């Protein structure tokens, strides 16, 4: 499948650190673990683009509203 | 639409929000950076162990 990110990985990144330790990452091959790592990084960028996109609109919404009053 | 509530703000309130917007983003991004770094550590530690084991 194309650019697949396993659902469990997404859940993992959104959860807290409490049950981190019980991850048997040893069971995976080095390539799969490099896979997981790079997927987290994509997840970061997604969430980052969302954050940064919101603040685009928000800023633009504000300035539009100011001009309106003037 | 998404920001309809801004129509209820005073003119100063709008400026005040425009004042705070950058810093507000920088905090958000920092919390994000911290979040993912701590999520990667387990994986990165494992790879290091694989590399040392083999
Ligand atoms: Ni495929």
């Amino acid at each position: 499948l194309l650019e697949e990110i396993p659902k469990w990985l997404a859940v993992y990144s959104e959860a807290d650190s409490s049950k981190d330790h019980l991850l048997q990452f040893n069971m995976f091959s080095l390539p799969e673990l490099e896979g997981f790592d790079s997927m987290l990084v994509r997840l970061f960028k997604q969430e980052l683009g969302t954050i940064v996109g919101f603040y685009e609109r928000y800023r633009r919404a504000l300035i539009l509203e100011k001009n309106r009053r003037a | 639409g998404e920001f309809e509530f801004l129509k209820f703000l005073t003119f100063d309130d709008l400026n005040q929000r425009l004042c705070n917007i950058d810093h507000e983003m920088e905090l958000e991004i920092e919390q994000l950076n911290k979040k993912y770094n701590a999520k990667r550590q387990p994986i990165v530690d494992a790879m290091n162990a694989k590399r040392k084991r083999q």
